[PDB]
């Protein structure tokens, strides 16, 4: 396997959880535990680095699963979740990423943006974006069309009227 | 011009415009310092680490740091990173069967980095047989700069451990072993290392616990331009701060490729030639290597550029660069090194790039035994051709592995030519290198590389 | 049983779920609370809302009545003299 | 002028000028102190610490420091490095097999060293077997200076434990039990140690538990030069700090090698003899190993230098030296260990080097028994000859494995000379040593030590 | 008058001319204060710990300590040393095989060492079989000073754990070794042990503490002094000073006075008492090692008094006392089951009170019963010849008959020489010596040796 990240900030101790569902019906909920674990995992990167040779992670099949496979079927790797780090400044200066977890934030973060997902065909990437309920009347999250959210979210350029990105 | 916006004990105006520390302070610098030995750092004002790395543009300038980080790691720009790989020494598989390897680990950046723990890959083709970690038996409490673990006329140690606590290699199968006596090797690649970083606190005492490096390889990898010397026998790799692109309170200074070589490197300047143990690493004298996108950021930047060479180019963000000192130099001035001499060679010129040239009236033959050359590897021949006729047609016959034949068309003024042939075999067939001028040709700093094989 | 934490921020600010297990509040939460359950067909919610002691005269806890205790525990909007539950009455 | 720069409780003016110690406070030096047993230390002025070392300059002066600290620790110039390393005393190889090993750990820096635990490693030829770390049941809670883990007077502790807790060592296969059976030794050496230090906290009992030398390792090397002592049955490691060629930063005191010997061992000075513990280890009375680069610094300097002494050269940050007291030296004034009286020696001569010389008139013939001599080991003869007539030619015949027959040319002053033999096998052939002289030639100061096998 | 160099509650004047503490504060010594019971302390006004044990100098001196501290060790100028060994009291082997071992740990230093986790080496001959450490069953809690876990009349505690997994020789071929009559010897290397400290609170914690971080320290800047009595063996660590520095203001003692200041010995007068046992110079027999020896020899001839125990202490020796199992006075000690030969107490001329007046020869037939077999011993004596002109010999059955020529000296003069019996059942000790004319004899003593 490759560690692949998608969003934009780096994970420390990237310690994923999946499980070998085989198109139908999961086998075993695997977890990497002291060898597999990156050490760091930044933005548009893959953990190994590009050119190194795959991360190998170590289970029985059915003689029924093999019939499926070889006719019209494919094998998918899904997550149920992954425990990493992240850095945090200090009054001494230094950068401090044990204890601070991505599990704590995830389902705040999830719950107040807006997922918006855009692929190039070869490289995917996904974007969180803030936004405000429309019951509470304390709540103060400016309300921003798709448009400004598009452009504040990848980063395009905004040349007349049409979005630019990467050309 | 008491201002400290940064909090980092270096006043704003001393930070933008020159500055170096003189009794643990800093003061504006002045030109007449060059000569008492003094250096000239800039850094930005902004920021608490300009390169972030762990310490400080005061600790970085004033010294006040592991006292086994280089001295050219002591330059705002230029951050202190432990380059860490292990390389494999001997290969030990016996009998279902039981694998040894003996490892060395090779540190090539600027700082230290005790508690060395890396992490291996097993893979013999393609297939990552496993990712192995060090034990308690294997961490390299020390790792000095440009040192191994265990040092020079020590044996490697042992690597034979899957798990904690006395686990060993095994090969799943016999399938391995199979596909082994067919004639494959084993290679080995690091996927990542982890170790630790002092920093004096205010007890006095260096703690490397609460630290590791892991913290800052993304961050440092982020600001930083990677730059690497290669000498032949020995591998250098650093990492120069440069400002983003589109950035409007970024204040990384801006400077050339060729400063920040000689920033990286502390290799001094002879007024324009560039030495760094002696060795030339000037820009004509070396042969530069580039990977997809720097090649494209220096061609757009040369057009703009009056005069047209790698070295002034404003270093950026992000590029990728390496330098390999050609092996068998000659120049005709201070240095040659080839086994043969050439064949019709007229030293009794004044048109070369530092002292002379060579008018060639013919051609020139060179005979290179494979004696002092390194079998089933791949060369790259260089050099420097001007006509001021610009009328005479040049071909090359080179022998190797396919023999070479290609035309050549001399400029105006000095041009930079490179052609790439393989040998294979040692004892081979001898290898023939043919040029031919139609007129009087100009030859100086002819070179031939050595590449990836 | 099951267990788990629940995350206060800090001086700080960053949330903190180490310490914090949420089994310390549980037999405190069903001793001082109502259970009230409802029933889509589909998925069922749990709430607890907080009721008052019978003869403690220190208990200040607000009295509300079973419509109110609905309407709040949901979230429910009343229209006219009705209790709509996003849409379903 | 109180100034403090590094904060160290010694200000700047005593620090650079020379300091002493009374009654735990520092005061300015002066000359007349030298009777009472004061001595004088300087040290650099920008740092806290100027060797580098877990201990301030002022509470290395001061002496409050582990007690276990020799005394030439306390200069400021040299730091408290504890050169750890383990003995292997013993095999036991029965059954694959399994593998027994005794050990004692040995001392000879000049700190203690608290909680140690060695890393050893199992080579046989080329392939190491396995790399041990030691266990709880191996860690030595004590190890004094020149001491040794057990003390002396008790047996070897075992070496049976392959990994943490324990675990049965075992050679993987037969074949390295096949190639034993040859006669191929086992060999073992020290990769690293890891230890700790002690230091007091705000309550005054020394707490041992967090702090490290693998910190202080890195530091202490690249600052200071690496000086090594032989006296034929001990050997003492010292590193003294020495100043960086190129900073203009740093206040580093320099001194000459003279006086880094001196400072280093705590050498009493009788005005030009110097002596360790009663036994001379002046540049006359000593012959000196370096490596590369000291030697030819050291070539290098000398003609800058009319002096044109050893002890007389500055010492500067890197050079490594070994000094190996002779074990068969005879002078003719107060000393001759030779077995064998010498043929054809005059002591009536008043151009010795220190008294008298030898009125040599023809040749000088020597027979040395085995009884006192180490089979299968290397001998380097060296001697001091004058010959102001430069007339005279010289030819020494050396009985060895190889015969040796080599002719010398004295100068018109006193010269030393160098010749390499070896000496194999104890019921061998007796060695013959002999030299001729032409005229009447001067010797002194006649030394045979031994080196390598 | 009231300055205080190194922060430890003692004034600097006191700490030089001696001091002694009263209602937890520091005064001046007076020579008024003697018949009450108080002692005198001086130590160094530079350093928080003159000896160099965890306890600083005001600690000792008032009592504020661990309560277990010996009466021995309040004094400053002596340390707090936990000497702790360990015992082997019996052998269990049995299957390739497993060894028991019943181990008995003992202290004899002036300190209790609390959780006593010894590190011990199993060896034959040479070959050590392991290094076996204390696990979690072996622990001592509590090992206080004179006293050993497990206490009196309790069995030994067992010891067959390795690591974990159970002890054993690592081959068959031990026990064919084993079989052949050799024994194994069981030695320690090490122990690690914990100190209490009143925190704060007021309560004694042993956690952090520990003794192995303060053993380098002691056994730089001590003395060593061992006194044996055959049954039971005391050793001690008495501070000096350096001899090459001049700030080390370490106060300089004999090594007579240091004896009374390490066994808290009194004094009647000119003798010295253990426990009612006389310790004097002449009573005891003093093993040194090779370098005190040297070192003494040189301070005997510039002394006019010329007493051993009058020899100032330095940093760095080694002493050993042994005090013999048979001593005869002929004034208030006869230990012998047998009389002497042609001795006259009639004299005015001993050491002591009187001296031996022999006319002839003197010999001594001593009982095999009340001997050690298979050990070393060394006969005592001295010998008083103002005629200077009696040659005396000695006839001793041992292993090896011994005839031995003496010339005594003017003045009493020390004679010693080294013999071996061996055997139990072998012939019994005869004992002869003849005088030429007419000697004094005074102090006889029959010693044990290693
Ligand atoms: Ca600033
Ligand atoms: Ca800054
Ligand atoms: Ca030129
Ligand atoms: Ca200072
Ligand atoms: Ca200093
Ligand atoms: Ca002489
Ligand atoms: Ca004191
Ligand atoms: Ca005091
Ligand atoms: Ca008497």
């Amino acid at each position: 396997v490759r560690y692949y990240n998608t969003g934009t900030a780096p994970m420390y101790k990237v310690t994923p959880t999946t499980n070998l569902v085989l198109d139908g019906e999961t086998l075993a909920t695997i977890k990497a535990q002291d060898n597999q674990i990156g050490n760091n995992l930044s933005p548009n990167e893959t953990y190994p680095k590009k050119g190194l040779s795959p991360l190998a992670l170590n289970i029985p099949i059915n003689y029924d699963q093999l019939k499926k496979l070889d006719s019209g079927k494919q094998i998918k790797l899904e997550t149920t979740q992954v425990s990493g780090n992240y850095g945090t400044k200090n009054s001494q200066g230094q950068i401090i990423t044990e204890g601070n977890s991505w599990s704590n934030y995830i389902s705040q973060i999830d719950s107040v943006s807006a997922s918006i997902i855009l692929d190039t065909g070869s490289q995917t990437f996904e974007r969180r974006v803030a936004a405000k309920e429309q019951g509470n009347p304390e709540d103060k999250t400016p309300e921003i069309t798709i448009g400004e959210a598009i452009k504040k979210a990848f980063s395009a350029t905004k040349n007349g009227e049409l979005l630019y990105f990467n050309g | 011009e008491d201002l400290d916006t940064d909090n980092d004990n270096i006043p704003d105006a001393y930070e933008k415009n020159g500055y170096t520390i003189k009794d643990s302070i800093a003061v504006k610098w002045n030109d007449s310092f060059a000569e008492q030995g003094y250096k000239k750092y800039v850094s930005s004002y902004l920021e608490s680490n300009t390169a972030g790395d762990p310490y400080t543009d005061y600790q970085k300038a004033s010294g006040s740091i592991d006292k086994a980080i280089k001295l050219e790691a002591r330059d705002p720009l230029v951050a202190a990173y432990p380059v860490v790989g292990v390389g494999m020494e001997n290969l030990i598989i016996s009998t279902s069967a039981y694998i040894n390897a003996n490892v060395r680990y090779y540190n090539t950046g600027t700082a230290p980095m005790y508690k060395v723990t890396p992490t291996t890959n097993l893979v013999l083709d393609g297939e990552t047989l496993a990712t192995i970690k060090a034990q308690d038996n294997q961490i390299g409490n020390n790792l000095s700069p440009n040192e191994t673990y265990p040092k020079k006329g020590l044996s490697p140690l042992a690597l034979n451990t899957m798990d904690q606590f006395n686990a060993r290699l095994i090969p799943i199968n016999y399938d391995q072993l199979k596909k082994l006596d067919s004639g494959k090797q084993i290679k080995l690649e690091t996927t990542q290392v982890s170790g630790n970083y002092g920093t004096k606190n205010s007890q006095g005492q260096i703690i490397t616990e609460g630290n590791s490096w892991s913290n800052y390889i993304s961050q440092i990898d982020s600001v930083s331009a990677s730059i690497i010397l290669d000498t032949g026998s020995q591998t250098f790799e650093r990492r120069v701060a440069a400002k983003e692109q589109g950035n409007p309170e970024d204040k990384t200074p801006e400077i050339t490729i060729g400063e920040a070589i000689k920033k990286a490197f502390s290799a001094t300047k002879n007024g324009e030639l560039l030495y760094f143990n002696g060795i030339p690493i000037d820009e004509s004298c070396v042969e530069l290597i580039f990977d997809d996108n720097t090649s494209e950021i220096i061609k757009e930047q040369l057009k703009y550029l009056d005069d047209k060479k790698i070295y002034n180019v404003k270093l950026e963000r992000g590029m990728n660069i390496l330098i390999k000192v050609p092996s068998y130099f000659t120049n005709f001035d201070e240095y040659n090194n080839f086994p043969a001499s050439w064949s019709n060679i007229d030293t009794k010129n004044q048109d070369g790039l530092q002292s002379v040239a060579n008018k060639l009236s013919g051609e020139t033959k060179i005979i290179i035994p494979m004696s002092k050359l390194k079998p089933y590897k791949r060369y790259v021949f260089s050099g420097y051709s001007k006509d001021p006729s610009t009328s005479n047609s040049i071909t090359v016959n080179i022998k190797s592995k396919e023999q070479k034949t290609d035309y050549l068309v001399p400029e105006k003024d000095y041009t930079k030519f490179s052609y790439e042939f393989e040998t294979t075999g040692k004892d081979s067939s001898d290898i023939e290198i043919t040029l031919t001028s139609s007129g009087v040709i100009f030859l100086d700093n002819l070179s031939i590389t050595e590449l990836n094989s | 049983q099951v267990s788990g934490n629940y995350g206060t921020k800090n001086s700080q600010g960053q949330i903190i779920t180490e310490g914090n297990s949420w089994s310390n509040y549980i037999s405190q939460i069903d001793s001082v609370s109502a259970s009230i359950i409802l029933d889509t067909g589909s998925q069922t919610f749990e709430r607890r809302v907080a009721a008052k002691e019978q003869g403690n005269p220190e208990d200040k806890t607000p009295e509300i009545t079973i419509g109110e205790a609905i309407k709040k525990a949901f979230s429910a909007t009343k229209n006219g003299e009705l209790l709509y539950f996003n849409g379903i009455p």
